[PDB]
């Protein structure tokens, strides 16, 4: 195909840091992009600084109230917010730093970017791997998710397409995007995550939506340790279905580390090839499409990944040898472009499997 | 020239000292670059929308934000007062409760029962019996309200839980024993496959993981009925073969009796026994909460009526 | 056929406290409290196991939203809150009245974490430490390289530079050197290269001693199931667990002769496995030197007898039924397994051969800056030495004793990745297995029912008496209470059958 | 003292603590019924047949000292911790309007059945006359039997998800955080 491919970065991305103990570190979308650059990538590439995005734009989901809370919000005066900071769940879980807002801002600008982009015919494919915040639900900041630019993605391209399929490969259930449409028709939610007592706590098969978005919302309760085979005969067939019976004008994905094996706080066992082959069966269809980095908590790996997943996108396979990236000592034994699916056990039945793919095709039949 | 900037870092070094001797005694054995980005990076602006005193509260009895008084040691939430206060409006001023403040300020041991007979006879003219509680509910700190221990005592299942919620009886590698009855050593059988599957060590592949179901303990296959994990946090798991308790008829709403006491459990069997409408409160073999025999035997002609008059309305 | 149906439906419940579950629900929708749907569906959960019951009541009786459980609704006045953003298009996509807030959907619980070995926190920490450095450096580089902007405009992104200041001055200082720079910059200018070359300094020693930590940690820690296979094995290896296996199969069977089915698509791994054995057994000071040679001389006949494959070859590297007792039936499933563990490291031999002897080096910096033959230096690589023929030569010499268990895992998951755990106890099976051929010769009932065998077996051409005969001369030094075993063999294709015969013969 | 309250009253309180406590629901304020139509229509249905002259005016008497009684201490032990947001943003409400607060025109029948649970337990913090005891202990009764052949227009089974009729409504996220937050 050789599509025309966008890509969004930022260099500033790179110096906003969680705590010290956090397992969120955007400095992994900067080996990303070191390992993409020193891969003679850049010329397969139009790269792009996307503008940040303003207070409106992101009221355009969020409240108001939340969004003044966020833009003012800082380590040094959380004391005088006392009751946004629990209202909002802006506590522990989703802590506050210094470039809190900016990171936010540029999460969004960089999706709006290229939702825009997409909508305008500038590309049929474009990268934005600050994003992949989809936690956050219009008033709250979940699963260290402030703020989720795939709605406002979402709403950018709904301008010019009718249809949108969202896909979520993440081990945790995508919570904000599904709420965020969980009655409306024109976009399709579908969720690859572990169920269970996993954070998410949702995304049952019992969740199709509501009113007119009812058998609009797709959920894949997985078992841990799913290996790369399985999860390749559980997501192509669904997502082939879902081509057929609901014809998206355009698809976003959202292409989360957790599912990666080694995952801090992931329980899959997807290696790398077992990773991108989802997103290559998806591009393989045709229609304009997203990418917006989600989970991932081993830099090196969810790194790696990105820049493989950024090769495939322009129909060329890269080589496993690395091309000597600023960050060389992170990659450890053998510094090769791969990940290592480990030896663990996968609980997933061909008969729970079957049962959930059988229940997943009743309800999609109602979707032409 | 700073000094104190080398406090300390994750490493428990202030990142400036090397690799802690006794670290590396611990942990040893014995296409260009990216400096071209910020050339190629097309600032993109083509957005659509680019134009645009203790350690609980005294009237909940939990844990959190205190407002306690200087005279009584009795710290109080902000929404457990009367009225609520917000924080950001603070009274900045001399805080009392109100028994601290009816002790510290109307504290007159001789002449209070001058007050009560005041506001008694004030009272009077329209409610006596009610003047002695009005005047008391003000020599009182605000509460959470709780019932009165007999109301929550005539229902046997009803418990009260930790900061007074409510609670009832559904509160709660290759593993082969989790297949043996581990009382009697029989194999566990799901009533759905009728198989315990086993599997075996060398091919752990070929087990079913077994639940046995909390209530009935009726052994299920996590992958005979849908589910993708354990319970272990939550409810105790109810297996699929347990009365529905609670139906929405199409809309109106049904429900279980409530178990009370065996004292208070009026018993009663219909002399018909051929139809009664009577709910789902049947016994297999005041008055409000009474407790019907069905009669089993019964059961089955009234089922069999029932699907035959449903049989003959709709063949007309 | 209704009081039948009725007569039939207790009979198949088999519980009365099911029954009476039952006999509620289908009183409750007698009352016209439950509807069509959810009576058929408690139907199904009952008896739609059966097809003949559930399927005359489905067509007996004329049978002929969807909320989800996360998802509450809130009150249209806890709805409408301004969102300035929100155009009627925006307005009318988005959803409000539904919110999951997971904390709902956990029942006030709580979640369950992961469990991670330790080798996987050590990464970790090292991953942090490394985050940490690299964090800091490469902020302190970006505001050098404003500073050296501003630096160069002067000859005649609001708060990361802000930050990098803060820290690098902690005295309090830095709000006032800000405020002097908004209006003195050399000298910040200077400071933060200062402090970036001692940072520098300090991440490239901590990348080292974080590399050599690495190197002997990270195969480790993606050995899940083989950091615990040696316990596992130790406790799943019992004769009692292939008993339950083997009834927990006869009773899925019989809830509806070949319980047990071996295949046997190889002929030289006995060899191996009695190279193995005759190294153990030598290297043992446990048996005596006749009891060695027995040991050895019954192990190849019994193995020449039973399989037929020969009996000079092994010194030099119709259908049969052997009527066993319990210790015949474990001293076979221990060389059962035996044999499948060889087996399925030997099938895929070539892949892994093939990506030892391809295994491609970066030459950037590996060969240039970091040489790692830690496990080279001891020898244990794999380069050549076809990768099941020096899995044979560790394992001997592990059983030797001249080869540590810690550097054997290590080069078996460096060399299989992982993926050949189950050759950690090789030498624990060899000697439970031997031990296992001790006892059998060792005990009188054993060594009679092995004659026996033997005289069957030898006779090779018998009439359908041979069964019953053999059975009941077993039985006859046999006792009453403990389980007898069919092992079935077809020399024809070397397949093992085995059957389950607890007391069914009497 | 000894107050017989009816099985079915005590199912319905032990209903409202597990829907307040454990479903975080709150009443949906103010109520369609709040304490005053039902207190005057007990008042109208049974003093139209009373005759005595003090039996009829202590009916009067007793009403209004609920009603004052009621009034006065919804705010104080009548509200659990997850209902006092609630309460407070009643009052900000009304403070806005400059209104008082009259908790008997916005809590009804559900408050006041919990108001009359713990009146053995608030008149034995008192020097309370024996002799009236009884009599409050018999009106209380009576009117708690009136209540008892009048229980379907004051608590219906709905759904807040199905009908926004309903006499409880989900608490929002935001809601049940500040409620049980601080
Ligand atoms: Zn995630
Ligand atoms: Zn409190
Ligand atoms: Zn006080
Ligand atoms: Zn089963
Ligand atoms: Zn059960």
């Amino acid at each position: 195909d050789k599509r025309r491919v966008a890509y969004f970065y930022d260099a500033d991305v790179g110096n906003y840091a969680y705590g010290a103990g956090h397992p969120m570190k955007p400095h992994r979308i900067r080996m990303a992009h070191s390992l993409i650059m020193n891969y003679g990538l850049y010329k397969k590439m139009e790269i792009y600084r996307a503008k940040p995005a303003t207070k409106q734009e992101m009221c355009q989901f969020h409240t108001d109230e939340y969004i003044d809370f966020l833009s003012r919000v800082t380590p040094d005066n959380l004391e005088m917010f006392k009751r946004e900071s629990v209202k909002f769940n802006v506590g522990d879980d989703c802590p506050v730093f210094d470039g809190l807002y900016e990171y936010c801002s540029i999460s969004g600008g960089g999706s709006m970017e290229g939702a825009a982009r997409l909508n305008r015919g500038k590309c049929d494919v474009a990268v934005n791997y600050a994003g992949g915040l989809h936690h956050a639900k219009k008033s709250e900041a979940s699963g260290f998710c402030y703020l989720n630019d795939i709605v406002l993605g979402i709403i950018e391209l709904l301008r010019y397409h009718p249809r949108v399929l969202y896909i979520d490969i993440d081990v945790h259930h995508g919570d904000g995007v599904e709420e965020a449409f969980y009655t409306t028709d024109r976009v399709m939610t579908c969720s690859f995550h572990k169920y269970g007592e996993f954070f998410p706590g949702t995304g049952e098969l019992r969740d199709i939506g509501v009113g007119a978005g009812k058998n609009y919302a797709v959920n894949v309760p997985l078992r841990d340790g799913i290996d790369d085979a399985t999860y390749r005969s559980v997501f192509e067939p669904v997502i082939k279905k879902i081509m057929e019976w609901y014809q998206p004008s355009a698809v976003v994905l959202q292409c989360g580390g957790d599912s990666l094996s080694g995952d801090r706080l992931g329980c899959f066992n997807l290696s790398m090839e077992g990773h991108a082959n989802c997103v290559n069966y998806v591009k393989s269809f045709g229609i304009p499409m997203m990418v917006v980095g989600g989970g991932g908590y081993t830099m090196r790996n969810v790194a790696r990944t990105w820049c493989f997943e950024t090769g495939l996108l322009n129909n060329v396979v890269l080589d496993k040898d690395l091309p000597y990236n600023e960050y060389y000592e992170y990659y450890g034994p053998d510094y090769k472009l791969s990940v290592r699916p480990s030896n663990m056990f996968n609980v997933n039945t061909p008969e729970y499997l079957d049962k959930v793919m059988t229940n997943i095709f009743a309800n999609l039949e109602n979707t032409k | 020239t700073i000094s104190e900037d080398s406090k300390v870092s994750v490493t428990g070094l202030p990142l400036n000292k090397g690799p802690s001797e006794k670290i590396k005694r611990e942990s040893l054995w014995n296409d260009l670059k990216t400096f071209l980005t910020e050339n190629m990076t097309e600032e993109s602006n083509i957005r659509s929308t680019i134009g645009w005193n203790e350690d609980f509260c005294s009237a909940c009895n939990q844990s959190g934000s205190f407002l306690c008084c200087d005279t009584c040691p009795k710290s109080f939430h902000f929404l457990c007062l009367d009225p609520p206060i917000d924080p950001n409006n603070l009274p900045k001023g001399d805080w009392h409760c109100n028994e601290c403040k009816f002790k510290i300020f109307i504290n007159n041991s001789m002449a209070t029962l001058k007050k009560i007979e005041s506001n008694f006879i004030k009272q009077n003219n329209n409610v006596k019996i009610f003047a002695k509680l009005l005047f008391n509910i003000d020599s009182h700190n605000p509460k959470q309200f709780q019932l009165p221990n007999y109301i929550k005592e005539t229902f046997p299942a009803v418990k009260t839980g930790s900061r007074g919620q409510y609670s009832d009886e559904n509160d709660k590698s290759y593993n082969p024993d989790t297949h043996i009855d581990s009382n009697s050593g029989k194999f566990l059988i799901c009533y759905k496959c009728n198989q315990t599957r086993l599997g075996s060590w060398s091919h752990p592949e070929n087990s079913r993981l077994i639940m046995t179901c909390d209530y009935c303990q009726t052994p299920w296959h996590l992958d005979c009925v849908p589910r993708a994990s354990f319970k272990n946090l939550g409810s105790k798991w109810k297996c699929p073969l347990h009365s529905p308790t609670k139906v929405y008829k199409k809309y109106k709403v049904w429900k279980k009796q409530r178990l009370i006491n065996k004292k208070n459990q009026l018993y009663y069997e219909p002399l018909q026994k051929i139809g009664y409408q009577n709910n789902g409160n049947i016994q297999i073999i005041n008055q409000d909460f009474k407790i019907t025999q069905i009669d089993e035997n019964s059961i089955k002609y009234d089922f069999f009526d029932k699907i035959y008059k449903s049989k003959m309305v709709q063949k007309r | 056929e209704e009081v039948t149906f009725f007569e039939k439906a207790k009979r198949y419940i088999g519980n009365k406290h099911l029954y009476t579950e039952f006999l509620k629900i289908l009183n409750l929708y007698s009352q016209d409290i439950l509807d069509l749907d959810d009576l058929v569906e408690k139907v199904d959960f009952y008896l739609g196991s059966n097809k003949e019951l559930f399927t005359w009541f489905k067509n007996f009786v004329g049978y002929q939203e969807a909320f989800g459980p996360s998802y509450k609704r809130l009150p249209k006045s806890d709805t409408f809150m301004p969102c300035s953003g929100r155009d009627d298009m925006c307005w009318e996509v988005l959803n409000d009245e539904w919110v999951g807030h997971p904390v709902w959907a956990s029942e006030d619980s709580g979640f369950i974490a992961h469990r991670k070995n330790q080798y996987e926190e050590t990464l970790f920490k090292i991953e942090e430490e490394r985050h940490e450095y690299d964090f800091y450096i490469e902020s302190n580089l970006r505001t050098i390289q404003c500073l050296e902007t501003i630096v160069n405009k002067i000859e005649n992104s609001m708060t990361i530079y802000k930050k990098v200041i803060r820290k690098v001055y902690d005295k309090e200082r830095g709000f006032e050197i800000i405020d002097a720079l908004h209006e003195t910059a050399p000298v910040v200018l200077k400071r933060l290269k200062q402090k970036d070359e001692e940072w520098r300094r300090a991440q490239r020693e901590w990348n080292k001693v974080w590399r050599e930590l690495e190197q002997k940690v990270f195969f480790k820690s993606l050995d899940h199931l083989g950091l615990t296979f040696k316990q596992a094995d130790k406790k799943l290896l019992t004769t009692k667990q292939l008993i339950s296996e083997i009834s927990s199969i006869k009773v899925d069977q019989t809830n509806k002769k070949s319980q047990l089915d071996f295949d046997f698509p190889d002929k030289n791994i006995f060899y191996d496995i009695l190279c193995l054995a005759d190294t153990f057994i030598t290297h043992t000071t446990a048996y005596s030197n006749p009891d060695k040679e027995r040991l050895k001389d019954l192990l190849k006949y019994f193995i020449s007898l039973f399989f037929s494959i020969s009996f000079e070859k092994i010194e030099e590297s119709s259908i049969f039924n052997l009527f066993a007792n319990t210790n015949i039936y474990i001293f076979f499933r221990h060389w059962t397994t035996i044999y499948e563990r060889l087996l399925e490291i030997k099938q895929m031999n070539e892949r892994v051969t093939k990506e030892i002897n391809t295994r491609s080096t970066v030459t950037f910096a590996k060969d240039l800056d970091l040489l790692s033959s830690q496990l080279s230096e001891m020898g244990l690589d794999f380069v050549g030495e076809d990768a099941y023929k020096q899995v044979l030569r560790l394992s001997r010499r592990l059983i030797n004793g001249d080869l540590e268990h810690q550097w054997f895992e290590e080069s078996l998951r460096q060399a299989y990745n992982n993926k050949a755990f189950k050759l950690y106890t090789i030498d624990k099976v060899t000697q439970s297995l031997v031990k296992h051929a001790h006892t059998l010769m060792t005990d009188a009932k054993t060594a009679e029912i092995m004659a026996l065998f033997v005289k069957d077996r030898n006779a090779s051409t018998t009439s359908a008496k041979d069964q019953i005969i053999y059975r009941l001369q077993v039985r006859s030094h046999m006792s009453n209470t403990e389980n007898m075993f069919r092992i079935e063999f077809d020399k024809r294709t070397l397949h093992v059958s085995i059957q389950y015969i607890a007391l069914d013969d009497l | 003292i000894s107050l017989q309250i009816p099985i079915k009253l005590k199912s319905v309180l032990v209903d409202d603590w597990e829907y307040v406590t454990k479903d975080k629901k709150i009443c949906r304020l103010p109520a369609d019924v709040t304490v005053e139509m039902v207190l005057n229509k007990y008042e109208h249905e049974v003093s139209q047949e009373l005759e005595s002259p003090g039996s009829q005016s202590q009916l009067s008497e007793y009403c209004a000292g609920l009603k004052l009684y009621f009034d006065k201490c919804l705010g104080n032990m009548l509200l659990y911790r997850l209902e006092r947001l609630q309460y407070d943003e009643l009052l900000k409400k009304s403070s806005k309007d400059q209104k008082p607060l009259v908790p008997i025109r916005i809590y009804g029948a559900i408050h006041l059945l919990r108001l009359i649970s713990v009146l053995p337990e608030l008149i034995s913090s008192t020097t309370m006359d024996l002799q009236s005891c009884q009599l409050l202990i018999k009106q209380t009764e009576d009117f708690l039997v009136w209540l008892l052949m009048h229980v379907d227009e004051y608590f219906n089974d709905k759904d807040p998800n199905r009908s926004d009729d309903a006499l409880y409504v989900n608490t929002s996220s935001q809601y049940e955080g500040v409620a049980l937050g601080m």
